[PDB]
């Protein structure tokens, strides 16, 4: 329907945007900002800062929901064309390892953010009674706004030039031959 | 350490020091075509061997037919994967290969043609026979016409080059001589080699190439190095049509100064066509005369050097400059009068050892020169497998093109 | 005297070049007895395709929920995500009912994400593609034909300006045909002036060598000569040349390092905002601009020389301080 | 010191002299005052910002008390440096790199590159070496296969039978080459039955080894006399382009020599200089004391020869009258020999001078019909010795490969002086009788395209006698060089006649005409132009 | 009534717009208790610009703008005269062509304080080197 | 927001003794406004204040002046101090003498404008930046008059 988004967070995608599509970059596979471990944070900061009156039932469906919907939503909508190969590329070794891949803990909080913008579109492209959609976007809205409470520790700026953690490293050019062109 | 706008003084040879060069070809590098439209063609080599069988030259000279390289030592540099691609790729299979060609970059800009491997396999046999005769004395100037390539990556073909032969002949002089310098003196800057050799010390490289968005794009003052390779990586931006004298100018004071500053213990040049007058690619006005007059003065000094050709659009032009510097590289001067040899039609109206400068502007002006060579000098100043090294190679001395006939 | 029209030579070829006229002779008696369109539907580019047969639409070799290697191809007529449901389950058979109204007794405590997580598989996979509602609410940053990031790149490159007369149309290889026109700007009819050394350079039609080459910049329009910056030709493809007359977008400091992405310009009903508090120091971390959420602050001219000079005397003051601990050290080493 | 430094900013602001720069400039000192930006680089924006002001910037640097890669190569991360090369020992490990590598395609931001333009001529002559090229690769393969098919079938018959039949063959033929006579094979006979012909050749010599090589015999006897037979053509082609390919300039010289010659390209190159000085700078020395101080005349017999075209031109022309030609070409003599100190010697072949934009645009067309045979005179003796000297292949001559139909029609420039061997090309030009692609063909070939100036020397000296003839045709011009003539007494008075003159060339000139003085020193043949925007004007 | 200006009962005082209660000898404003209709002090506010002209047009935009050298707070040197004062109470967690001049003879004159301070500070440390030296 | 203590015990004894004595029987004060803003800005601009710009203080200093001159009859007063200000009105009256504050009061009514001014700083829209330079220039000058108990 609709959703109300910070500006700081409106300009991380941005960002995102620009180094995946112009600086052709791609995030680093051993994320240590992952989608799991941030929502975990995020339902025990919002849980054990105050009671329980009911409404932390629902904010733990709406975790659970999350960490479903990612886990299979990553690959549909989500990633970008270049940064298609180094996912199939993860999951061909996790295959080789004979192990389920479970992009919730190996993917950043950008993909997060990525699924949060894209998520109106979604609620819009099923049928849903209108009160639910207006209490999802609600919870969106602030988990939105506890991620802008603790924007510089999972979103932080540094060159994959001058420190090798910058939470996006660079592509190689057979990366780049393999994901576009072909 | 200005820009002194001096004159294009003649050629002297200065034959104090004399040079054994060892001359390396075989006669199935020309037997390759990359195709029709195409500006890469090693049928150049074939009458530079040409031009050079009917000066007389062999006489002072020492002609060897080197062993082609083998597929672990192509891999000294480049990945397995991108060796085992390119043994096996050939114009009738590509569709199964459709994944490797682009990942490799074997496309359109690098075509596919019937005996790739085997003419990739003769330019790093020739470069590493070339560089362990020079590491064992056996030779004082290797020369290595026999295919040459500086835009080859360690998995990536680019610049109609496929195999950069010239790290692995630099990496076989690193087993002896610590310190390697690399001359580039062509357009379309050996961003290949620069590249390999950009975070080490102990080789750096200078290229003398052309900028502004040219096909490497790679060269720049702020281009220096990174790691242990700081102020060891050195390129020479320079605009449109450079002259003889401007080059000479451009040339001379930097390498003066990068020897008395490095000092380096083994040279590799990489003379070419693409630095010539009017050819497919290149924009460069520099004429036969300053192109062997910069390896002469290399020559000056003495210093265990490679000679390795490059590119090369129009093949006149580059036999004919090649001719030359294998004459200079023998002490000797060549006669401006071409001998009757096998392509005898092949060459100008005037059939003389020269090529014209293209009368077009020049736009290097003696500030920007002087600005680039003042921030070079400032950044000059910290600088103060189963049978590799192996120098077996066929002397084939019994081979001859020499036409004696009407 | 050239005519070649005749003296074909057809014994090989008559074509000038090589005609397959000697892959027609065919001496061998030796031995003797001893509808799918053409882009991806996830990409919207062009390239190798695996195209379906049920649906017009075709995708990408990587962009595919299950990403399948070229390599391996999987036989037996493939088909899309969209036709592995029409063909197959809950559109062919166990049909004539809503499955997403049954998909909820599947799973609990889900119930806001239930139908959503139905409609996941339900759909081809698509590459991502930022939506309406976040890039528009920055200006300077458009959408490429390729879906690809743009904000202050060169606009409209180049695509009729790649052939032209033996003047070239990008560059100066010619002689002084282009300085009087590069020179002079077309506004005022005056002579663009170098920021370094004050002057136009134009050279002389006589003597076009005196003549140095000067463009202006993209932003500024500030006329700069190439010797008088590190710049080797012109700038005209990628992105939009910058005079080093610029403010930096970003700046590291190392004594690990920090980055300081700028401001940004926010449109979105001029969001922006501007704010006059206090001057003398306020630590707007930059985005400042001059008068005579995202918070743009408002500085004036004293207020920058006033800070300007208060690190000034604050330097020199640790300096002095630095000083004295080091001849205090001194002292107490006697 | 006391009262400076409070004045440094609006030294600053006036010394940018533009409010978006002083903006910017504001900017970054901002954020160099937010700690945010570190002093070294804060001071190599203001080096970018002062400059050339020296006094003001070294003030700075003693203010403020101040005493790693390009745009290519981004770093990969160590996870795709493992790659294994299976040839890399501990040196080649340590001497190469992984980590930091640059493409093409990134360099260019992912927006192509920009080949060199060349002319249609340099195309031509790369489609003459793509199929000399093609026809020499062929013949070489085939040669090549030939010799070793001969030898191999020499090895067949000097043998008995038994191992005749029996001669299995490995890939290579035993040489060291794998797959040139393939392609030689697959180039003579089809795709489909090139490679059963090859496996039939690898697996069962003696029987086809002959055949085959006769019919390679009969297809390289074919291909040689074919390109025996195209080589003539390509020759010929190719004599007539050389020249044209290597001159660069000589084709759009007819184009921009007409383009930049104009009355406003010469009023803009001299303003130009003009303000060249009157800019931020500081003025030294009396700037401008002298417009351009470059305009000297070196050489003498150029003005005879310069009159001689003139004449020439003037008895071809059919435009103005007799009595006009007439009195034109002793306008030009008496010009000449007024301005400078010749007293009219055979042409059989400090003094000043105010004046309007017209004298201004026709000595400007005689100085630079004067520097282009200047240029040309200079490499004289080099270009004669060259020419005297061209010594042709004796085996080109032998075998009538010698270019033809070229010089052959007296436009040759062997054993004449070649300054002296243009001027009656020019001449005849000038009347009319050689082909003006002819002449830059002979020029071209003389000069070795170092005269494109002299292409359109006709041009330049009908433009010469036309502004020559605005010189004789309204009497305000006819007034200037009438009082022109009143200044020229053999005797310099000046200091109390140059105030009146500049005042009385003022009443014969327009409120907004650009002045022009011509100052002439009376040794040293020296000439210099002082561009004068009525600055001395007073009204 | 009352008096919010007196924090006690006391007299009466009328207003003509939202009428409260104060005393004739301490008025809101410092004016003659004996008198024609008067507005309060936060009604003069509410008619000076609030009711029909200058009320979408910020005037604090220009109070900032006006007062040179005076810049701690435009807000508190506004809002003063917006609101009817009242006694003070105890609080509880107690028990052009001219402005350029004058600012650029003030920076002079800061720029000079800030010599005087270096030297004198600078003159310090060094006779305590001194004195410390001769011990 | 909150204001340090240490002096304002005489605050209090002032609001205990403003219905005794009004602490203050003088009408024009000996010890005005403007002297100790200027012994102050003696004090303090070359002791204690670091070398750069003072423009800041000396903008408090002329800040708090005039809104000392704004201040008049405004959360200033007793009722007894009322009283006090409606004699100074009228002698101020006969004179036409622009009655300023500054050169008539005491540092007791210094006390009374700064403990308010947290209360009326949070009742207007003020950026917490500006909140904080000024909550610490106050907490400066009562520093400074915690050694200066005499003028208090």
């Amino acid at each position: 329907i609709s959703l109300q988004i910070p500006i700081k967070l409106k300009s991380v995608l941005v960002d995102d945007w620009e180094y995946v599509t112009k600086d052709k970059k791609i995030c680093r596979l051993p994320a240590d900002v992952t989608v799991e471990m941030v929502l975990n944070k995020y339902e025990h900061e919002v849980s054990q800062e105050l009671e329980s009156p009911g409404s932390q039932s629902q904010l733990s469906e709406y975790c659970a929901g999350l960490k479903l919907y990612f886990d299979k939503c990553l690959g549909n909508m989500l990633l970008y064309r270049l940064e298609r190969l180094q996912y199939d590329e993860l999951l061909k070794k996790s295959s080789k390892d004979q192990k389920p891949l479970v992009p919730i803990r190996i993917y950043g909080a950008i993909h997060l953010l990525r699924l949060i913008s894209v998520l109106p579109e979604l609620i819009s492209s099923t049928t849903m009674d209108l009160q639910s959609c207006q209490l999802l976007i609600k919870q969106t809205e602030d988990f939105l706004v506890w991620l802008l409470m603790h924007v510089d520790e999972y979103f932080n700026d540094k060159d994959p030039n001058r420190s090798d953690d910058a939470l996006y490293v660079n592509t190689s050019s057979q990366y780049e031959g393999v994901a576009l062109g072909m | 350490m200005v820009y002194e706008a001096t004159p294009f003084d003649p050629i002297t040879v200065k034959p104090s020091d004399k040079r054994r060069v060892a001359y390396f070809y075989d006669a199935d590098v020309g037997n390759y075509a990359y195709g029709a439209g195409h500006p890469m063609k090693p049928h150049r080599i074939r009458m530079a061997h040409s031009l050079i069988m009917n000066y007389g030259l062999y006489k002072k000279m020492e002609i060897y037919r080197a062993k082609p390289a083998t597929k672990q030592e192509m891999c000294q540099f480049h990945t397995d994967e991108y060796i085992d691609f390119l043994s096996r790729v050939t114009p009738d299979n590509l569709e199964m290969f459709k994944r490797e060609s682009v990942k490799f970059n074997v496309g359109d800009d690098c075509p596919v043609f019937d005996g790739l491997y085997e003419y990739c396999s003769i330019s790093g046999g020739g470069s590493m026979e070339g560089a362990a005769r020079l590491n064992r004395g056996k030779c004082d100037v290797a020369v290595n016409y026999a295919g040459g390539l500086h835009h080859a990556k360690k998995s990536e073909a680019s610049g109609f080059c496929y195999l950069n032969d010239i790290v692995l002949g630099i990496i076989e002089l690193l087993r002896y001589h610590p310190r390697v310098l690399y001359i580039d003196i062509d357009v379309h800057h050996g961003d290949g080699v620069e590249e390999a050799f950009y975070t080490t010390d102990r080789v750096m490289t200078c290229s003398f190439h052309k900028y502004g968005e040219f096909f490497p794009g790679t060269g720049e003052l702020r281009d220096i190095g990174v790691g242990a390779g700081k102020n060891y990586a050195v390129n020479v931006p320079l605009r449109d049509g450079i002259d003889d004298a401007t080059y000479r100018s451009v040339f001379e004071p930097v390498i003066k100064k990068i020897m008395e500053w490095y000092q380096p213990s083994a040279v590799v040049l990489q003379c070419g066509g693409d630095s010539l007058s009017g050819d497919r690619l290149g924009c460069f006005n520099l004429s036969m005369e300053g192109h062997a007059n910069c390896v002469n003065y290399v020559k000056s000094f003495g210093i265990p050097m490679m000679v390795v050709g490059g590119g090369g659009y129009t093949m006149r032009n580059v036999a004919r400059t090649w001719c030359f510097e294998t004459g200079l590289l023998n002490n000797v001067v060549l006669d401006k009068d071409l001998p009757y040899n096998e392509y005898y039609e092949y060459y100008g109206p005037d059939y003389k050892l020269s090529v014209r400068p293209s009368n077009m502007f020049n736009v290097n002006t003696p500030e920007y020169l002087d600005k680039v060579m003042t921030n070079i000098f400032a950044n000059l100043e910290n600088t103060k497998e189963e049978d590799s090294a192996e120098a077996k190679d066929t002397k084939g001395g019994s081979q001859y093109a020499r036409d004696l006939h009407v | 005297k050239k005519r070649p029209k005749r003296l074909s030579s057809q014994n090989v070829n008559y074509d000038l070049k090589r005609r397959k006229i000697i892959t027609s002779e065919g001496i061998e008696r030796s031995f003797k007895n001893e509808e799918n369109e053409d882009f991806c539907s996830a990409c919207n580019q062009s390239g190798s395709f695996l195209c379906c047969d049920t649906c017009p639409k075709s995708f990408h070799f990587l962009c595919l929920d299950p990403p399948i290697d070229p390599n391996n191809l999987p036989k037996g007529d493939w088909h899309c995500n969209e036709c592995k449901f029409k063909i197959f389950i809950n559109n062919s058979m166990a049909t004539l009912k809503k499955i997403e109204s049954n998909f909820i007794k599947q799973n609990n405590n889900v119930k806001i994400f239930a139908k959503l997580l139905f409609n996941i598989d339900s759909h081809n996979p698509k590459q991502f593609q930022l939506p309406n509602y976040i890039k528009e609410t920055f200006p300077a940053v458009k959408t490429g034909s390729r879906g690809q990031y743009s904000d202050e790149n060169d606009k409209i490159p180049l695509t009729d300006r790649q052939l032209f007369n033996t003047s070239y149309g990008q560059s100066i290889t010619k002689l002084d045909s282009y300085n009087p026109d590069t020179h002079i700007d077309s506004n005022s009819g005056k002579f663009l002036i170098c920021y370094k050394c004050n002057q136009t350079r134009l050279g002389s039609w006589s003597h076009p060598e005196n003549s140095r080459l000067i463009m202006t910049c993209d932003y500024c329009q500030t006329p700069w000569h190439l010797d008088c910056v590190p710049r080797a030709s012109f700038k005209n493809l990628g992105s939009k040349w910058k005079c080093p007359l610029h403010s930096p977008t970003k700046v590291y400091k190392k004594i690990n390092y920090k980055v300081w992405k700028k401001q940004r310009l926010i449109n979105k009903k001029n969001q922006l905002y501007y704010e006059p508090l206090q001057k003398i120091g306020y630590q707007n971390n930059g985005n400042i601009q001059i008068i005579p959420d995202f918070k743009i602050t408002q500085i004036d001219e004293n207020s920058i020389k006033y800070d300007f000079f208060d690190k000034i005397y604050k330097s020199k003051m640790v300096q002095k301080r630095k000083l004295f601990q080091f001849q205090e050290s001194l002292i107490d080493k006697l | 010191s006391l009262n400076e430094e409070v004045t440094f900013f609006e030294k600053a602001k006036r010394y940018i002299g533009n409010k978006h720069l002083y903006t910017e400039f504001l900017k970054i000192l901002n954020l160099y005052s937010q700690d945010i930006l570190d002093l070294d680089d804060l001071v190599e924006k203001v080096d970018f910002y002062l400059g050339s002001n020296k006094e003001l910037f070294t003030w700075f640097k003693n203010f403020v008390g101040y005493q790693a890669f390009g745009p290519s190569y981004k770093r990969l991360p160590k996870s795709d440096t493992f790659m294994p090369c299976s040839g890399r020992d501990d040196m080649c490990w340590e001497v190469l790199n992984d980590e930091w590598v640059g493409h093409p395609v990134w360099a260019s931001e992912d927006s192509g590159f920009i080949a060199h333009r060349k002319n249609q001529y340099e195309e031509t002559l790369f489609k003459i070496e793509e199929e000399r090229h093609e026809y020499d690769f062929y013949i070489e393969s085939n040669l090549r296969t030939i010799q070793c098919l001969e030898t191999i079938v020499n090895k067949i018959e000097n043998m008995t039978e038994n191992e005749k039949a029996n001669f299995k063959l490995p890939p290579g033929l035993g040489h060291t080459s794998m797959t040139i006579y393939k392609k030689v094979i697959r180039k003579v006979y089809d795709k489909e039955r090139g490679f059963e012909i090859i496996d039939a050749l690898h697996e069962h010599p003696a029987v086809t080894a002959p055949v085959v090589l006769k019919r390679l015999k009969q297809k390289d006897e074919e291909w040689r006399r074919a390109q025996r037979e195209w080589n003539k053509v390509w020759r010929e082609l190719e004599q007539k382009v050389f020249f044209k390919s290597l001159d660069h300039l000589g084709l759009t010289f007819k184009q921009a020599d007409k383009k930049l010659l104009t009355t406003k390209q010469l009023i803009s190159e001299i303003s130009s200089i003009k303000v060249d000085q009157t800019n931020k700078k500081i003025h030294w020395l009396t700037p401008k004391p002298k417009s351009q101080l470059d305009f000297d005349f070196p050489d003498k017999n150029i003005f005879y020869d310069i009159l001689c075209l003139a004449d020439t031109f003037i008895t071809h022309t059919t435009a103005y009258s007799n009595p006009d030609k007439e009195r034109l070409k002793d306008l030009l003599k008496y010009f000449i020999s007024l301005f400078f100190s010749i007293s009219f010697e055979k042409i059989e072949e400090i003094f000043n001078l105010f004046a309007n934009t017209n004298i201004y645009i026709f000595f400007r067309h005689w100085t630079t019909i004067y520097e282009r045979l200047l240029e040309i005179k200079q490499m004289n003796e080099r270009v004669t010795k060259e020419i005297n000297t061209r010594s042709t292949v004796t085996f080109a001559k032998d075998l009538d490969l010698l270019s033809s139909q070229l010089s052959e029609m007296g436009l040759d420039f062997v054993g004449e002086d070649a300054y002296k061997q243009v001027l009656r090309l020019s001449r005849r030009l000038i009347n009319g009788d050689l082909e003006h692609q002819w002449f830059e063909e002979s020029l071209r070939q003389a000069y070795n395209n170092k005269a494109f100036k002299l292409y359109t020397i006709d041009k330049v000296t009908q433009s010469l006698v036309k502004h020559a003839h605005t010189l004789m045709t309204d009497a305000k011009t006819a007034e200037i060089m009438a009082l022109f003539v009143k200044d020229r007494n053999a005797s310099t008075t000046s200091a109390k006649d140059q105030i009146i003159y500049r005042l009385q060339v003022r009443s014969h000139m327009s409120n907004t005409e650009n002045m022009f003085r011509i100052e002439f020193d009376k040794r040293t043949l020296h000439v210099s132009i002082q561009y004068i925007a009525l600055d001395d004007l007073t009204l």
